[PDB]
């Protein structure tokens, strides 16, 4: 590289922070948005012990931390400690001063209004870049799949959201948001294990439910049959070793933490499962183009790299739709950064190099220039 | 080469690199004081109408203000980067600190004073 | 270690007859006619010193490099030096690392030999090629044909 | 005889000493040389356990290959049917 | 806002600066006096600014020191 | 030296005050801390004979004396002979007048606050230091070892105290403090030896109980291999020249007086010993700190300085703790004067200097500065 | 006199069985130190090597494990395909 610009790929996400620049393969630097204050009293003197370990430095001292994620569901509910996640992404994991690189945030659909627009303040404000750009999560995650036509389903760790797109027209009224989300499941899982004995309580031991969720769980082919057979038989539980030795054995909780993805009843959420919401989501649409919408159904997200889901989702989806229409659900291996690997290639296009917020746009209408036609 | 030749280098070494700092530190406040002096000059308007005093009052009003909205800026960036500089020294001084600890020893009496203890009645001089 | 070789290195042959003279004070009647740690050690505790025989394993192993256990006549007035350590509080780290920082006139974070040659004609003393050879072997602890700051600190660990 | 008496006693002091920095020696020493017999033992299950895992990883690496093939071939054997 | 917050800070501090120009009324000696009061802050101005060129420049050094070192550091 | 100003690290202790500028290596002077008033009456006029012998002095005299300890069990139970005490330590022993240095005293965690509270008010007015800092025993033994982390077993002579630090940080929680030390040992073996014929009653002849003990005693690897063994061969008995002839030889004893401390029933206590503390005291820990403090148990305190006990609680601990973790005893040949040791780290440093509790201030808000800020 | 003579006779033979006793006992110390201090060395390159390729199995099962449910998948699609 050399001269030329070179433009910021951010990717807030929630759980996740992925950025990277434009026109690679994955992300640079890849870290939990974690804010941890110290929460004993500390007696060694200059040991040089700050008041607030960010990033991957907090997951690595969570023995003696509160970790606290700064964005519940999208949302941000702690502006202070996101503008702490921002500065340590710019300065210390890409090492890149922002005032001479473009930025592409990403956000999720139908979120507050006074978020986007404190993000975008934010940007143009304290880190002061040359223009900001604000991107829709499932578009970018259609971009990177290579497709023009697709409904997606965006399963992250905060908010689950369903986009339909046809031909490169986002149909708006039939975007299915839902708050079920990896988090959830976490929550469910530290629930679940209780009725073995094993209590996780601390706001550190949720980060070890998060591991063990990770490198167990997954979601079975048929619900009912699977209740049966790990009730009979022993041949699914499986050990995992603590952070401090006692292994604990999985047995059942194994695919029914994942199987509320499919049941939000489980949760106590009135709403229905991944596999419904994302049949309503093309019934909403025009009649011409739901054969289009069923053939290229786009998986993306972390959530949805559980191990069997792509073969769950498609078997309910077939048990929903019309006998005739062909159902094909997209897993590419890349799921968990499809996003990012969309945000890079939208940034890398010419096309779109005139659609950045420009500083002198925003100087002249105000933070409120985020909803005008530079969307 | 022997131990007291490379002590010796060691001193000069040290005395040259002061006298060098000095030199260079000095050099730069000299040339600093110059070529500020060359930035701003002196006025001399005495006696003129009070309109033109005020023109230039007014003036100058407005050249501070442009001066020191960039000096407390650049004043902002460096206190910033010295924040970080302080957070990383930090850092490195925790990463591989542990048992760097500086010792000192008072045991090691002095020499005389042992050979005195060891000798006794026949040490006067020796 | 060396330190000490480098203050006794000033003294002269009066020092030299002046240990010949205590070590006929001392050592007369002795079935080794030489001192050994252990033997320092028994007589320390005479002297009424009661040290740990750990660091007179430090203190030995710092010296008795041939293996001997020894004090070899050059040894043995670097020992007799080594005793008493006069310089202490080896200067002030800050100062150092402000003058390894105008050390750097390339400013590129290494030490260039050039900057070498010019600060030793500079001192003007009797120097071969073999003389800074030798003290960067000394110091280039990472054999990186620099003065690395941690190794600038550590040549000037303690040294006054 | 009662000076002859006095460096007896100055020798037997010295004798004192003597056996008690032996002693500790010896303490040393020993105990030195049952650290070194535990600590030999538990470098021999390290070197164990090192090898039985290299082995293990080279046989999940043969796994792994032919898993794999096997992957291919049902890929063919997919887009042949579609 | 924390960003509201040092955006109105720096603009309060800005203002705090803004001192009155309340002179016209006065004669020509004061007049000049406040003239060279100023020069002489401008003066203090610039040779702060000169020393925060140098330390940044220092600034900047070491924090390619600090890099080198956490290279070292692997 | 020179101009300046040293600082004056004292211990006060149970057994052994410890005392000595700040910098050097080992203390300058240690000297048992005992007050012993004569008994008899005494015949010969102008012999010069005082009221009250200390430190080292009855030690030498201690025949026609009764010793006695002002310090119990670490809390101070007689404050005129502790000021005592702590005036010879000042004038006798060092020879440097405290209105010119500071002082850092220690104290054992868990302490009645009266006790600091007393201390530091003799500090400042009887003694008149510039400064005073208190500090609890077993940080400064962490800071001797050259760590930053580690669970630290500090087996003094009045109590046994076991203080977890992880990172710097504390935790005041799994501080497990047990009142068996060195002083119950003696005692025990005082009253064990009484089965072969040898009664020791006096508080003289404790101190020959003491020697007996610190020179012969050793803790078992094994306990019931030893009891057999020692029951049939004869290569055990280790024979001790009292200090007047009548030589004694010590059988079985050897390894039982010691043997209380990993079996506190011995002497009736109820708790467990000191190798089941410490895994208790880990286990309150952290679930993702339990490996760092497993690698780095560091042992201090004069009790464990017994021939053979650095092995003995590493085979404990690995009985009871889980087979995965390493577990690792650091038992530096220092052990004694360990805490000394880290003490004067701790007031050699420059970022402390800061902390004492100035003259000024305990005027302002009296002794109970000491539970404020300044600790 | 007699009996000062014995006893200082007996001293200096005791003194110098000491004082060899306690030299051996210094050697066997140092001895046994130094081979201690070399197989701490081979124990810690033994543990890096066991972290090295404990590692490397954990890695290798995981890929294993994706591949073969990759390969049940495709099967199950084949079978219905024909
Ligand atoms: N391999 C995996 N298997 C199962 N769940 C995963 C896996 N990787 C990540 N997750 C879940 O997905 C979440 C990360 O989702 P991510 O896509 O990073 O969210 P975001 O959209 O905020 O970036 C984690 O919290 C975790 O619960
Ligand atoms: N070499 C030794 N072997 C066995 N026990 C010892 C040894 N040295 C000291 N002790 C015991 O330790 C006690 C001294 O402990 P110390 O650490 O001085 O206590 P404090 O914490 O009060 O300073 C003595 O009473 C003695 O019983
Ligand atoms: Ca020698
Ligand atoms: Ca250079
Ligand atoms: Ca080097
Ligand atoms: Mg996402
Ligand atoms: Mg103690």
């Amino acid at each position: 590289d050399d001269e030329e610009t070179t433009a910021l790929v951010c990717d807030n996400g929630s759980g996740l922070v992925k950025a990277g620049f434009a026109g690679d393969d994955a992300p640079r630097a890849v870290f939990p948005s974690i804010v941890g204050r110290p929460r004993h009293q500390g007696v060694m003197v200059g040991m040089g012990q700050k008041d607030s370990y960010v990033g991957d430095e907090a997951q690595s001292k969570r023995g003696i931390l509160t970790l606290k994620y700064p964005i519940e569901h999208g949302i941000i509910t702690n502006w202070d400690d996101m503008e702490k996640i921002w500065h340590h992404t710019f300065y210390n994991e890409l090492r890149v001063a922002p005032e001479e690189h473009p930025t592409l945030l990403t956000e999720a659909p139908l979120n507050p209004k006074a978020n986007r627009e404190k993000m975008t303040q934010i940007m143009f404000e304290t880190f002061n870049v040359p223009a900001m750009y604000v991107a829709i999560q499932a578009v970018l995650s259609l971009y990177a799949s290579g497709r023009t036509t697709g409904i997606v389903l965006d399963s992250g760790d905060g908010v689950t959201h369903n986009v339909p797109i046809y031909e490169g027209y986002a149909l708006p009224h039939a975007i299915m948001r839902l708050d079920l989300a990896g988090r959830d499941l976490t929550d469910y899982l530290m629930k679940i294990l209780t009725e073995r004995g094993y209590s996780f309580v601390t706001t550190a031991e949720r980060e070890i439910v998060r591991d063990i969720k990770e490198k167990l769980c997954y979601v079975a082919l048929d619900f009912e049959n699977e209740m049966a057979t790990a009730a009979s038989s022993s041949s699914l539980e499986k050990s995992y070793e603590l952070p401090d030795g006692q292994v604990i054995t999985i047995g059942n909780e194994r695919f029914r933490c994942p199987e509320t993805l499919f049941q939000p009843s489980f949760i106590g959420m009135e709403s229905a499962g991944i596999h419904e919401t994302t049949y309503n989501s093309i019934m909403k649409c025009d009649i011409d183009i739901r054969k289009d919408l069923y053939a290229n159904n786009v998986l993306s997200g972390g959530t949805t790299m559980y191990p069997g889901i792509a073969d769950r989702m498609q078997k309910e989806i077939t048990a929903l739709a019309p006998s005739t229409m062909k159902i094909k659900i997209i897993a590419p291996p890349e799921r968990k950064y499809s996003v990012w690997i969309g945000g890079s290639i939208l940034a890398s296009l010419s096309t779109f190099q005139q659609m950045w917020i420009s500083k002198q746009e925003y100087d002249e209408a105000g933070p409120s220039i985020v909803h005008r036609k530079c969307f | 080469i022997s131990a007291s030749r490379k002590l010796q280098l060691k001193t000069l070494m040290l005395q040259i690199a002061k006298q060098e700092l000095e030199r260079e530190a000095e050099e730069r406040r000299g040339e600093k004081g110059r070529a500020l002096s060359t930035r701003c000059q002196p006025l001399e308007l005495a006696g003129l109408s009070f309109a033109e005093l005020q023109d230039l009052c007014r003036q100058l009003h407005a050249r501070v203000d442009k001066v020191d909205e960039e000096r407390y800026d650049v004043e902002a960036k460096v206190t910033k980067n010295i924040t970080e500089i302080a957070d990383l020294n930090q850092k490195i001084f925790d990463l591989r600190g542990k048992f760097k600890r500086p010792t000192l020893r008072r045991v090691r009496i002095s020499a005389d004073a042992m050979m005195q203890a060891l000798l006794g009645a026949r040490a006067k001089e020796t | 270690d060396d330190i000490y070789k480098a203050a006794v290195e000033q003294l002269t042959e009066e020092q030299k007859n002046e240990f010949k003279a205590a070590f006929d004070i001392f050592v007369l009647g002795a079935e080794d006619g030489c001192i050994s740690t252990k033997e320092l050690g028994k007589v320390m505790r005479m002297l009424g010193q009661n040290p740990t025989p750990e660091e007179l394993q430090e203190m030995i192993d710092e010296v008795d490099e041939d293996g001997s256990g020894t004090v070899d006549f050059d040894e043995f007035l670097v020992m007799m030096v080594r005793c008493m350590k006069d310089d202490s509080k080896g200067k002030s780290e800050e100062e150092l690392s402000d003058l390894f920082r105008m050390f750097d006139k390339n400013a590129d974070g290494y030490i260039d030999l050039e900057e070498l040659k010019i600060m030793l004609q500079a001192t003007g003393e009797t120097i071969t090629e073999d003389d800074i050879e030798e003290l960067m072997k000394d110091g280039d602890k990472n054999n990186d044909g620099r003065i690395d700051y941690d190794e600038f600190l550590e040549f000037m660990k303690g040294v006054e | 005889a009662q000076k002859d008496e006095e460096k007896m006693e100055i020798q037997e002091i010295q004798l004192k000493e003597a056996k008690h920095i032996a002693e500790d020696a010896d303490r040393k020493y020993e105990e030195v040389a049952r650290k070194l017999v535990i600590i030999e033992s538990d470098l021999e299950r390290a070197e164990e356990r090192a090898e039985l895992s290299e082995g293990k990883c080279a046989e999940l690496e043969e796994e792994l290959k032919t898993v794999t093939n096997n992957l291919k071939s049902l890929e063919a054997q997919a887009e042949k049917y579609s | 806002g924390k960003r509201q917050t040092e955006r109105e800070k720096k603009k309060k501090i800005l203002a705090e600066r803004r001192k009155v120009l309340a002179i016209d009324h006065l004669n020509e000696d004061q007049l000049r006096e406040k003239a060279k009061e100023l020069w002489q802050s401008i003066y203090n101005l610039e040779a702060e600014k000169f020393d925060l060129q140098e330390k940044f420049k220092q600034q900047k050094y070491e924090i390619n020191v600090l890099r080198n070192r956490i290279n070292d550091n692997q």
